[PDB]
């Protein structure tokens, strides 16, 4: 993996866990991170996809 | 709506004297937050200053401004005089959050040379910044010494133009951000004593 595509997922998963907490399954957010680092996601999706 | 939340709190600890010790806190905040440090209620690092200039540049836009900021406090030669209450305080203009820890030094500092002429250290930085395409975003770095700032994107040097602006306080201003700006930006602080490096991250969010 390119380092850029690998730091992205790390920072995204940190924001997602910070927003949701226990309400977000770790493997569930890890899938959000993969999607939003390949393609541009909106802010609302990022902040709520793991815990509406 | 404004929100501020601890990602990594200070924890109380009993520490060996004379051995360098580093505290760290991470804070998620919308809008962007600043971190300062206190020892027994007295300020010892950082400031209350917010990035009001970027708010002006984005005035009248729909702002995301969400992300995590981080800060480290280094205790060079822990002695009994350093035992006390340490607090990391985050602040975003609306709310204030504070994480407190009792750090007690256990032992004596028989031999310890706290080199004031040591390398500079990046003691506050934008861990992540999320912002909407078309807006201005800012990546922050702050150092413990007087330094000259240089920023790198994808192993290329960042130069001042009408999009990027390297400020003298350590900010990297990026105007009219686009999805290709996504990625890691390294901030480099250089002086006569050494150089410090620290990675930051920018994510332009889709504009719906």
């Amino acid at each position: 993996a390119p380092g850029e595509t690998r730091a992205c997922g790390r920072k995204l998963i940190s924001l997602v866990m910070a927003v949701c907490g226990d309400l977000c399954n770790p493997q569930e957010g890890k899938d959000i991170a993969t999607e939003c680092c390949g393609n541009q996601c909106s802010d609302d999706y990022i902040r709520s996809a793991c815990c509406p | 709506p404004a929100k501020i939340k601890i990602v990594a709190p200070l924890e109380s600890a009993l520490i060996p004297g004379g051995e360098t010790y580093q505290l760290r806190c991470d804070i998620m905040s919308t809008p962007a937050a600043t971190i300062h440090w206190k020892f027994n209620g007295k300020l010892i690092q950082g400031s209350n200053e917010l990035n009001v200039e970027e708010k002006l540049l984005n005035f009248g836009k729909a702002i995301v401004d969400t992300g995590i900021v981080a800060s480290i406090l280094t205790i060079q030669c822990p002695s009994a005089e350093n035992s006390g209450t340490y607090s990391c305080v985050g602040y975003n203009g609306h709310q204030t959050i504070e994480t407190v820890a009792e750090v007690e030094i256990e032992g004596e500092a028989s031999g310890c040379r706290s080199n004031h002429k040591s390398a500079p250290e990046i003691v506050f930085w934008t861990d992540s910044r999320f912002e909407m395409t078309g807006n201005v975003a800012t990546l922050v770095c702050r150092a413990n010494q007087q330094v000259d700032w240089v920023w790198m994107s994808n192993d290329e040097l960042v130069k001042n133009n009408d999009k990027f602006t390297v400020l003298s306080n350590g900010d990297l201003v990026i105007k009219n951000i686009v999805w290709d700006d996504m990625g890691t930006y390294t901030c480099i602080a250089r002086n006569q004593f050494g150089e410090a490096r620290q990675e930051t991250f920018l994510y332009p969010t889709a504009h719906h």
